[PDB]
């Protein structure tokens, strides 16, 4: 059960010297979002809990409202693991809060997480309302 | 509004797994009317010459504006035509404008000149205008009633001139639960950097149903709908547009699969280049295609979706005016535009269309509830109201490329939220 | 004389084969369809372009935005210069309805 | 006839019913009527006992390169 997908990360991440985001580890081992989510938080927890000095960097997303000028936006971030706090500090109401990747060496700009993204995308086109929480009716291929 | 919704409940994500994650529906979109007719060109016969538009133009408008000049100068009425005028003598005349610029290039940044004369004309002939009347803010094309006496030199002196207002407007119903209704112009696919790329994807994933808690989930599963409103492919040069038709059908295949989507072309987008433009042909568009809830509709659009009725361009009318004035702020362009009843009057002489003959279809026959413009380069948005009751929201869209900025319109309160993404860049804040 | 008894036999916008039946597409070369109708809309949108900035200069070089157009000034560049764009749509007009419509017209 | 060519060579130049060098004679004869201007019902009565002859249903100036 749980050595099932912390073996699975641990070769993913320390071994084959990958990127892991939450869609890339859903299409891989065909979980929920949500759980797979959940699935990356019980890594990180139990390897920075184990041992505090890990090669391990983490990059959350932080959502919610915010007001500039008078006017209430709604702002979503994702974010490093230097500067959460203050980005929550920040804000006015708070919304949602998981967790996006995580990595073995630390890369430079935003760069290879949409790379990640698109290749995992590219070859697996006849699926992706599969493990998604809205599904609707009428959009079955008719035409 | 929206926000405010999406903190309601309890938050689940920072905890180990679990047996069961919530899954929604999408709300249903059980009322839907295209009425954009008199924008679909099914016959397309060139050929003729540009005259017969301003004159339907003309015939049109002059009772509107003769019955408005009734009432806002006493119904002791002087109107008249151009020429039956007496010398020095108190009267009204209907007419249409021409401005005279210079440094308007003819065939062999702002283009208003410290002088350029404005020339009242009829279908017989012209007469020069001075007197108290602005030079600058006004364009070749408005029709318009005026107050004043022939003097001597030929010339005409103004007082006071009106506009022809807004059209009437019945209301509409009340709606229980409250939808909502995503905007967005300008991707700009084919250049354009690579945060555009990352806002892109966190944009399609927040409503597709990807990304954030059941807060998250439970509000974006209410956006009913999403119009995109051209300039889909941003161009660089022309003379890179094969490649791009590649990525577009992407995009909309993953918008396909859960929310209906609504796509209109732009001003560099592979259609005509006259005012109506038509859909986009199907045949660039293999995959997405398959689902019927995509849909291709006219650069003009009209609709009626859930009881409220939406007009809206991509921003070709509002620029164009915006190249010929002196005004800057593109919501009271596009407000003016609204008082003066017509989408686009600077058509045709510096905007082109298709040579109409029997009607022109510019004109306001009604007064919408929603009117919104296109590639607008920062957010805005407004409330008006008519002189009846008629009330307007007036929402300017930005351009997703430089601001990473979309559009929340609620659809029982009627108001206009601004969504904005970002992900995080090269960003270290020991140096 | 003899330009009148005319077969008009339609061709294939790829290759230049003569054949029967009324698709633009041949047979062999019809995969490669989509980057043939984005090639000559572009074409179509120049063309668009062009009859709009001449047919309205005759207008403003006439004094008059509500009256008919008659100059046949032979020294002007202007006519007959505004005679063959109306011929040049004409044609890439109907070489685009080789392609089906873009949607319906009636609803 | 030679009195029906003058009564069709009036209506083609009479100002309060549009800048017709463009179109057919009774599409003009309709669009004035559409808008309710005041079509004469005389320049209608000869375009019904007439098959597609093109100098009872044409312009003027439907030869004349402009
Ligand atoms: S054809 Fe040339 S000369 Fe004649 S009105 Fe037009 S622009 Fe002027
Ligand atoms: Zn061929």
């Amino acid at each position: 059960a749980d050595q099932l997908y912390l073996e699975n990360i641990d070769e993913f991440v320390t071994d084959q010297n990958k990127i892991v985001t939450y869609k890339w580890l859903s299409y891989t081992l065909g979980v929920h979002v949500n759980q797979a989510k959940q699935m990356l938080y019980d890594y990180v927890e139990r390897k920075r809990k184990e041992n505090s000095g890990a090669q391990l960097h983490v990059t959350y997303l932080v959502s919610g409202s915010l007001i500039q000028n008078g006017h209430s936006c709604h702002k979503v971030a994702v974010v490093r693991e230097d500067k959460l706090e203050a980005v929550k500090s920040k804000l006015a109401v708070t919304a949602s809060i998981h967790v996006y990747s995580i990595q073995k060496a630390m890369l430079k700009d935003s760069g290879p997480l949409f790379n990640t993204d698109y290749d995992i995308l590219k070859s697996n086109l006849q699926n992706c309302s599969k493990f998604s929480a809205i599904q609707c009716a009428a959009a079955v291929p008719r035409a | 509004m929206f926000s405010e919704q999406a903190a309601q409940r309890a938050h689940t994500l920072l905890s180990p797994p679990s047996a069961n994650n919530a899954t929604f529906a999408r709300v249903p979109v059980a009322t839907y009317t295209n009425s954009s007719q008199p924008f679909r060109l099914g016959e397309r016969s060139f050929s003729r010459q540009y005259a017969h538009i301003y004159a339907t133009r003309l015939i049109q408008m002059r009772p509107f504006l003769e019955n408005r000049a009734q009432q806002h100068w006493g119904s002791g009425v002087g109107v008249k035509k151009l020429c039956e005028l007496q010398p020095e003598e108190k009267c009204c005349v209907v007419g249409t404008l021409f401005k005279a610029m210079p440094l308007q290039p003819s065939i062999l940044s702002k283009y208003i000149h410290p002088d350029d004369e404005l020339v009242l004309e009829d279908e017989l002939q012209r007469i020069k205008l001075k007197g108290t009347i602005d030079v600058s803010k006004l364009v070749t094309g408005t029709v318009l009633a005026v107050f004043g006496s022939v003097r001597d030199d030929g010339k005409f002196l103004v007082e006071d001139y009106c506009f022809a207002d807004l059209a009437p407007q019945k209301p509409a119903p009340p709606l229980d639960t409250d939808r909502f209704v995503l905007l967005v112009s300008g991707l700009g696919l084919g250049g354009g950097g690579g945060e555009s790329l990352l806002g892109t994807q966190l944009l399609v994933d927040v409503v597709t149903g990807q990304l954030g808690d059941e807060g998250e989930q439970c509000s974006a599963a209410h956006v009913s709908r999403v119009i995109l409103a051209g300039n889909l492919l941003s161009h660089s040069t022309q003379s890179a547009s094969v490649e791009a038709v590649k990525m577009l059908d992407e995009i909309l295949l993953q918008l396909s699969a859960s929310v209906p989507v609504d796509v209109m072309p732009g001003e560099f987008d592979p259609t005509n280049y006259t005012l109506p433009q038509q859909p986009l042909h199907p045949c660039m568009f293999p995959l997405a295609t398959a689902y019927s809830t995509l849909q291709l509709v006219t650069n003009p659009y009209q609709a009626t979706i859930d009881g409220v009725r939406f007009l809206g361009t991509s921003g070709q009318n509002v620029s164009d005016i915006f190249r010929y004035s002196s005004m800057e702020d593109h919501l009271e362009i596009l407000e003016w535009t609204l008082r003066v009843r017509h989408i686009s009057p600077t058509a045709p002489d510096t905007l082109g269309c298709y040579p109409f003959y029997k009607t022109d279809p510019f004109i306001f026959p009604e007064c919408p509830h929603v009117y919104f413009c296109g590639n607008t380069p920062s957010f805005g948005s407004k409330i008006i109201r008519g002189p009846e009751d008629q009330t307007v929201l007036l929402v300017t869209v930005p351009d997703f490329s430089a601001t990473q900025t979309a559009c929340l319109v609620n659809l029982r309160s009627l108001a206009c939220q601004p969504i904005s993404f970002s992900g995080f860049g090269a960003e270290d804040d020991d140096l | 004389g003899l330009l009148a008894f005319a077969k008009r036999r339609n061709c294939c916008i790829g290759c230049r084969t003569v054949l029967s039946h009324q698709g633009a597409v041949c047979e062999f070369c019809q995969p490669r369809e989509s980057e043939l109708y984005q090639k000559e809309v572009s074409h179509l949108n120049a063309l668009e372009e062009r009859f709009s900035r001449l047919w309205t200069q005759c207008q403003r070089c006439q004094g008059s935005l509500h009256e008919d157009v008659i100059c046949t000034s032979r020294d002007c560049p202007i006519f007959y210069m505004r005679k063959k764009v109306r011929k040049d749509l004409e044609d890439q007009e109907q070489l685009l309805r080789r392609f089906g419509p873009p949607g319906p017209e009636a609803w | 006839e030679e009195a029906e060519l003058e009564l069709l060579r009036q209506f083609d130049l009479a100002w309060q019913y549009g800048p017709c060098t463009g179109i057919t004679r009774l599409q003009r004869w309709c669009r004035a009527k559409q808008m309710g201007l005041e079509p004469p019902p005389e320049v209608w009565q000869v375009l019904k006992t007439h098959p597609g002859d093109p100098r009872f249903q044409c312009s003027l100036w439907h030869l004349y390169p402009l």
